[PDB]
RNA sequence: ACUCUGGUUUCUCUUCAGAUCGCAUAAAUCUUUCGCCUUUUACUAAAGAUUUCCGUGGAGAGGAACAACUCUGAGUCUUAACCCAAUUUUUUGAGGCCUUGCUUUGGCAAGGCUA
RNA sequence: CCUCCGAACGGUAAGA
């Protein structure tokens, strides 16, 4: 163990009480500062780590390819003991997440263990897509938000901006923010300003971290008799000094005094940082001694940015204004409980665990949710990292290892396993304890051979009642489609093993084998499946694997309404099935997708709805059976049935078959074996005899099958490939050379807006996925390294082309026309799938 | 200027500036510097020119050490990058045939992957991706703004950054019933930093040494050799310019190539016991010590090496042959074969020879320049072309043929500055006078050849007073 | 500044108008199927839809012209494909007659598409017939060269 | 606001050298391959391992030289103008008595008298 | 557009 500076021990009994415990997620942009900051923290509980006078610490950096690359890859927790401005120990659980946008599934399986979000926001860029992703995901998420705004230097270091300027870009983000959250949010307790201590300002590379408060008391220290939280509420906003009356007025005392803020916490700063990197021989040991700082010989001869970093750490001291922050608007594990069991538990609060769980009792029935799956040190065995929402798990305690497939009804997936050692993970140490008490994150070994992903730990014998946590929602898609081989076919078992570890290993990974025995990974951007495919070929597989050129996962949607009245009939050839297709319209699969509307709604509400806003008759709203091809699936299956010709108990126990044929017909695709999307089924005419053996499932379900695929193909089905939505941050010169790339891969740019405080552009645009392939490489390349892009998975748009018109022909290694991509995107598809060329309507 | 460059004037042009001020360097033996802020800013403003206009690492995009590490392990050359040799040549890249997995009429093209993509994302446009770096990924684009006037304030709204947009507050405080006293500070509470100014006039030039290029982005450091800083190397590292000759974008691809492979294969040095030579002669009887001119002990240096061949010639009887002043073997008469053939020296002597007439022709440029005969932009010129053309001023390149790897590097920097040289009112002729570039070439050449040519010279000595120094049926 | 947004926004206009000119194309290629179709016909009939508005940067003369553009590549793709249908009868020859091609290609969808009367089919195939004679003639001179 | 401490340069030597010894970059040897090839060198260019050379840092030792003197560290790092103060210390009226009950006396607890 | 221009040896009549 490291020398820090609290008792390991008095670690130990913080862990018992949850009150004196936050479970906090780091999130935001990439490279806002987040790693940086956990650095400085671990620099303040650690004495003996330092940062390297010109290399950044990256402490939570521990994966090699994020060393190299210099981008974080996977979550890392930190648990660590802060004081607070009072002086106060408390236990922060903190998960340095990944800031890129490919990796937002990482930052999920954070924010599903957390209590409260902690979001950091460039102080020179300003609010960004992953930070607006992430806002949106974690209000989402019911969880409490707290703005933090590195790399303030950059401000007076880099931009160089008067301090009343300065203030203004800060208002701006904070504004700016705080319209994002009301947007995705009903409640005005989700407001965020530093006068409630809901912002702090720092900048980790120069360990700089305040709030108003810990700003406040600085002052109280070097003068006394100042209430600094009287006086904090009143550093921010139009608030002026008046030093004739010694107050604070809301109306301007001169006609050109600045702001509180400026005057009494921007500007000393600004002096501050003046003073150490223009004036070090000057009038730098004068103002340090003003400030109560005293630095040795050895100190004074550093460069500037060591000394800067020497200075503020100096004056500031520790990072209590963000443990105020944590503290005052993030709820203990025992408070935000509640919350979170209504959110992420199956069973909800209205069981007997859901008030067992609630109340975060360290000594009921244990309860844990693990979600993250970390590699051992050599890559073989895994440890499960998660959340110990119950009880106290101990090291060598048999628990209930429950999958994600687990119900009450169907019990197949759970496992006894055996807990071995029990960590807890500062991230680049593991203190081995022997026991974790409720509201705490644990890294457990053992159990981690029945984890697919997530899994919920629990008492085995204990409770019969114990359901699962919902399986983690991810912000994005996991759309880029890679397939891989080995180079000897007879080391294809090895790659299957590995393909199993990295499907453990990242959240979003969709690994699977194919009809043709292909296997495929899906995965959510390049950058995202070149690191993959790191961790396949170097850390667990350790074999030789051939890549594929990524693909795009197609879908399968219709533009008009069927021809023909598209029946089947059985193979006793008694009930006859009789559907027509139509499109959905314009935005109801989104509402379907995001949970606007649910299939869990009494018919009352679900009615209503579709009946307020879509215009449909009552019977037929009454009447929709079945979303697909899943409970969210953006399909609908409306039963159209007359109620004088097929009576609702001669239907109602063939429903559930029919039901089932849909989701699993809208599943597969009758195209190219991809998922149909935003299609309306309306079931005409069920004839159903009246024997209940001549109807049964193996006898409805094909039959469904293919009554829901001949609906399909009449409709003048068409492909759809994903739209990435990418945000270019580009110098002002280099926009034109932005839109020339984004010519050539269809693309089209929604807006191009320069950056308020700052002499940047952000150009918004849509590129198509199978498109955007080395698309931030080209343009990177074309504009001098300087146009920097992510993209992100945005929506779904139609294919241009019919992908049925067999009259074109494709030329193998030439980009095909518009109107025959969906031709030709097809026919490679079924190729890929080991299917037939030509789809005919006869099956 | 005396006013402008006040820091620097009085010492910039010493031969060792601020050696006796013992408030700038620890002493005479020139071991550490510590410099003040306006001495730095005067320093890098006088070296503008010899420096990058880049703030960011962001230019070297698939362009730094890593991205050619990786491409030359992957047998591909990105646009204006080196071209190496395959690292595995056994494994046929083409023997790869159509097969089902890399089935032509399976895939679909619409963009077509260039070299970039493969270098960028190794492990996933790549199979079989060995020995290869992961690229650094991105910096933060680093919005520092350059300000070339002085009088401008160092903290003002720059028109280059655009404007913050309109009002918005939301503070619904409680609407107080004002029959009260509120909040005071007391007597003595100001602003923490009230006396001290906002901004001085050396805040600017601080700021600016902060995004500066190494080493002027340092306050102090060790003096580092003459020949150890290359002055080029961030010309060749930068993407070659638009309309350049072919040659010239060869040589910046040569001399990115040597770059490297010098990064390549860096071994760290070995530890070893001090062993010094100079040390060592100066501790016998047979050495002293003086302090001569430079050109003085030039001259005393090509005098001493023509005595010592013409010694090694006439010690063997050789007078029909005759060594002269500017180190060229010559016959005095039509020689005979059997002369012939005892006039035929190994590739010691010769290569002895050929760099003892570089170092005359080097020593005698500078001291015609002594002499009055040229001055002294012509005597950089003659210097920056001798350093650039000892293929032809010389031969030793027909007794070690390796160094004409040096010879082609002195071309290439030939035509790295001239292109840097040779723009706007500049046109072509002699007058670049820049030899820095080549003299260090020549010098590191001279690092690696003087244990080979002792080594031969020491076995010939040896040998001229009679001293040396189906296996298995 | 101002340079720079000149030529932002001059770039912006002309992404705008070749992705509206590229929305239309790909209205005119999603409906318009039959090359027999007029031009400003189906435009007084084809604004009735719901992307019928995509031509809001465009004017009547342009539409015209890319209907126009549209409507000859239909009809060229109908008679290449009457000539590819023309190339699996084995009567059909440097020296056929219109009067049997009548009956030969009685039922042919692809030459039906080419023209619905006898008169301008019988002048297209006489005019591939002339075509695939120029060609023989072509290939008796390559002979005979040598 | 004070008492005890106490340097810098330069030369040489002996060792340890991870570290961008070196923000620079040479050569040789060996083993694999590579291009020529007509005999040796001299070569072409990639990998690995060795050395050699131009340099470097740390520690210790011995000298010569502004060495005779600060600075740094440690140490509690000394006091009278204007305040005798009305919630956790050393100027705060809180002070006592008896009854009752318990307890072996002693001692303990609730109540009353209170200027 | 193409600019990389190499070298030495394997060339001794043997005698008077």
């Amino acid at each position: 163990l490291p020398v820090t500076v609290y008792e390991m021990d008095f670690l130990a009994d913080l862990m018992d009480n949850s009150e004196l415990i936050r479970n906090v997620t780091l999130c935001g942009h990439l490279h806002h500062g987040k790693t940086c900051f956990v650095d400085c923290l671990i620099e303040q509980t650690h004495p003996e780590i330092r940062k390297r006078y010109d290399q950044d610490l990256c402490y939570t950096d521990i994966l090699f390819t994020e060393q190299e690359r210099g981008v974080g890859i996977k979550s890392t927790p930190v648990t660590v003991v802060l004081p607070d401005t009072k002086g106060k120990s408390y236990l922060f659980n903190i998960m340095d997440t990944p800031g890129h946008v490919n990796f937002s599934d990482e930052v999920t399986a954070g924010l599903r263990i957390s209590d409260g979000v902690v979001l950091f926001i460039d102080a020179a860029e300003g609010v960004m897509l992953n930070t607006e992703r992430l806002i949106k995901h974690a209000v989402q998420e019911r969880l409490a938000v707290t703005v933090c705004i590195n790399k303030i230097d950059r401000l007076i270091l880099e931009l160089k901006l008067p301090p009343t300027d300065a203030y203004y870009k800060l208002r701006h983000i904070v504004d700016e923010v705080n319209g994002l959250i009301s947007m995705y949010s009903t409640d005005e307790n989700l407001i965020l300003s530093p006068l409630l201590g809901n912002v702090c300002f720092s900048s980790s590379q120069y360990s700089i971290c305040f709030t108003l408060g810990s700003f406040a008391k600085i002052y109280a220290d070097t003068f006394g008799d100042i209430n600094y939280q009287e006086f904090a509420k009143r550093l921010w906003g139009d608030i002026y000094f008046n030093p004739k009356t010694r107050k604070f007025t809301k109306k301007a005392p001169t006609s050109s005094s600045q702001r509180s803020f400026v005057e009494f916490i921007l500007e000393p700063l600004y002096k501050i940082l003046a003073q150490v990197v223009g004036d070090v021989d000057t009038s730098l040991p004068r103002t340090l001694d003003e400030l109560g700082i005293h630095l040795t010989k050895e100190e004074l001869k550093l460069n500037i940015r060591p000394l800067l970093r020497l200075v503020c750490k100096k004056f500031f001291g520790e990072f209590t204004g963000f443990v105020d922050m944590c503290v005052q608007h993030i709820p203990s594990p025992k408070v935000g409980a509640k919350p979170k069991i209504e959110h992420t538990y199956t069973g909800g609060v209205d069981s007997d665990l859901g008030e067992a769980m609630s109340d975060c009792d360290p000594d009921g029935p244990l309860m844990c949710h693990t979600t993250k799956m970390y590699s051992t040190d050599d890559g073989v065995q895994f440890h499960a990292f998660g959340r110990v929402l119950s009880g106290t798990i101990h090291a060598g305690q048999p628990v209930k290892v429950l999958g994600e497939n687990y119900t009450l009804e169907d019990e197949e997936d759970s496992q006894i396993c055996t807990v071995g050692r029990l960590w807890i993970s500062v991230a680049r140490y593991h203190i081995e304890v022997n026991r974790v008490p409720a509201g705490n994150w644990v890294l457990i070994e053992g159990v981690d051979q029945p984890i697919v992903k997530t899994a919920t730990i629990t008492e085995p014998r204990g409770n019969e009642e114990a359901q699962i946590f919902r399986p983690l929602k991810f912000n994005t898609t996991s759309v880029i489609k890679i397939a891989v081989e080995p180079v000897n076919p007879s080391e294809l078992p090895k790659m299957l093993d590995g393909l199993r570890k990295v499907n453990k290993s990242y959240p979003s990974l969709t690994t699977k084998v194919e009809e043709s025995g292909e296997h495929v990974i899906l995965g959510t951007g390049e950058l995202y499946l070149d690191c993959v495919m790191h961790d396949l070929r170097k850390m667990y597989s350790e074999i030789d694997i051939k890549v594929a050129d990524p693909v795009v996962t197609f879908c399968e949607t219709v533009v008009e309404t069927s021809s023909l009245k598209c029946f089947a009939e059985t193979p006793n050839k008694k009930n006859k099935i009789t559907m027509i297709a139509e499109p959905l319209e314009k935005g109801l699969a989104e509402d379907i997708e995001n949970e606007v509307v649910q299939i869990t709604w009494n018919r009352k509400k679900l009615g209503e709805f579709f009946q307020t806003k879509y215009d449909w008759d009552l019977l037929a709203a009454r009447s929709i059976w079945a979303f697909g091809p899943d409970a969210t699936g953006p399909n609908i299956l409306v039963d159209d049935t007359l109620p004088s010709e097929v009576d609702k108990a001669l239907l109602g126990s063939v429903k559930d078959s029919i039901v089932q044929g849909f989701q699993w017909g809208t599943r597969e695709g009758p195209l190219c074996d991809e998922l149909i999307r935003n299609v309306k089924f309306k079931i005409l005419d069920a004839v159903v005899a009246q024997e209940p053996l001549h109807r049964g499932g193996g006898q409805i379900i094909p039959t469904a099958r293919r009554v829901v695929y001949s609906a399909f193909l009449m409709a003048t089905p068409r492909l759809m490939e994903p739209y990435y939505f990418v945000e270019v941050q580009a110098p002002a010169d280099c926009v034109s050379a932005v839109y020339t790339v984004l010519a050539r891969r269809r693309g089209h740019v929604t807006q191009d807006a320069p950056i308020p405080g700052s002499p940047l552009y952000t150009i918004k645009a849509f590129i198509p996925a199978i498109d955007s392939f080395g698309f931030e490489t080209d343009l990177r390349t074309h504009t001098q390294g300087q146009a920097f892009s992510l993209s992100v998975f945005h929506h779904w748009q139609i294919v241009p082309g019919d992908p049925l018109d067999k009259s074109i022909v494709i030329r193998p290694l030439e980009p095909q026309p518009a109107p025959h991509l969906a031709r030709e995107f097809m026919i490679k598809t079924r190729r890929r799938k080991g299917l037939s060329e030509d789809v005919s309507i006869s099956k | 200027d005396p006013e402008e460059d006040a820091p620097v004037l009085d010492w910039f042009y010493d031969h060792q500036p601020l050696r006796d001020s013992r408030k700038y360097v620890n002493g005479s033996t020139y071991q550490r510097w510590q410099f003040t802020l306006p001495m730095m800013s005067t320093l890098y403003r006088l070296a503008n020119q010899l420096l990058t206009d880049l703030v960011d690492d962001n230019y070297f995009y698939l362009f730094d050490l890593k991205a050619f590490f990786t491409s030359k392990a992957l047998n591909m050359a990105i646009p204006g990058g080196p071209k190496f040799e395959p690292l595995v040549r056994d494994i046929n890249l083409q023997d790869e045939d159509w097969n089902e997995f890399n089935d032509i009429n399976k895939i679909i093209i619409r963009q077509p992957i260039r070299t970039e993509y493969k270098i960028a994302f190794p492990y996933l446009y790549n199979n079989l991706p060995h020995h290869v770096h992961l690229t650094w990924y991105h910096t933060p684009n680093v919005v520092f703004i350059k300000t070339e006037d002085p009088d401008l304030p160092a903290f003002y709204f720059d028109p280059l950054i655009n404007p913050i947009s309109h009002r918005h507050s939301v503070k619904s405080q409680e609407p107080l019933p004002d029959d009260d006293e509120e909040f005071e500070l007391p007597e003595f509470v100001e602003p923490f930093l009230k006396d001290t100014p906002l901004y001085t006039d050396n805040t600017a030039n601080g700021i600016a040494l902060l995004w500066a290029p190494r080493p002027f982005n340092l306050r102090s450091g060790r003096t580092r050799r003459a020949l150890d800083i290359p002055l080029v190397k961030n010309w060749y590292r930068e993407h070659c310019p638009a309309g350049q000759p072919v040659k010239v974008r060869v040589s910046y691809q040569k001399l990115l190539k040597y770059y490297v492979l010098n990064a390549l294969k860096h071994r760290p040095p070995k530890a070893q016991k001090k062993r010094y030579l100079f040390r060592s002669f100066k501790a016998t009887k047979f050495f002293q010590s003086t302090k001569l001119d430079w050109v003085e002990v030039g001259l005393q240096v090509c005098r001493q090496g023509y005595n010592m061949l013409n010694l090694l010639i006439h010690r063997k009887n050789l007078n029909y042959l005759h060594l002269d002043y500017n180190f060229n073997l010559k016959p005095v008469k039509t020689l005979t074969t059997k002369e012939r053939k005892k006039s035929r020296f190994g590739n010691a002597f010769h290569l002895c020879r050929e760099v003892l007439r570089l170092t005359k022709l080097v020593v005698d440029s500078h001291v015609q320049y002594r002499l009055g005969n040229v001055d002294a932009f012509q005597l950089a010129d003659g210097l920056q072309y001798i350093f650039a053309h000892v293929g032809q001023l010389t031969g030793m390149y027909r007794y070690k043929y390796k160094l004409m790897r040096q010879i082609r590097m002195c071309k290439d920097l030939k035509h790295l500055i001239y292109y840097r040289f040779n723009t706007g009112p500049v046109g072509k002729g002699p007058g670049c006078g820049f030899w820095a570039a080549g003299w260090r070439v020549w010098l590191f050449f001279m690092r690696g050849i003087t244990p080979l040519l002792e080594r031969w010279l020491g076995n010939l000595l040896a040998r001229q007073f009679e001293g040396r120094h189906s296996h298995f049926d | 500044r101002s340079e720079q947004t000149k030529e932002i926004d001059r770039e912006r206009e002309q992404h705008k108008r070749e992705e509206a000119i590229q929305n239309f194309k790909a209205l005119l290629s999603d409906m318009v199927r039959s090359s027999d179709v007029s031009w400003s016909d189906t435009r007084r009939t084809l604004r009735k839809d719901h992307r019928w508005e995509s031509g809001s940067l465009l004017e009547r003369e342009e539409k015209e012209k890319l209907f126009n553009e549209h409507i000859e590549a239909l009809t060229k793709k109908k008679r290449e494909h009457f000539r590819q249908l023309l190339d699996e009868t084995s009567a059909i020859t440097l020296t056929s007659t219109w009067k049997e091609v009548k009956k030969i290609i009685k039922e042919d969808p692809r030459c039906i598409k080419f023209s619905s009367s006898d008169r301008k089919k019988q002048r297209e195939f006489e005019e591939y017939i002339r075509d695939k004679y120029i060609t023989a003639k072509a290939d008796f001179r390559t002979l005979l060269k040598e």
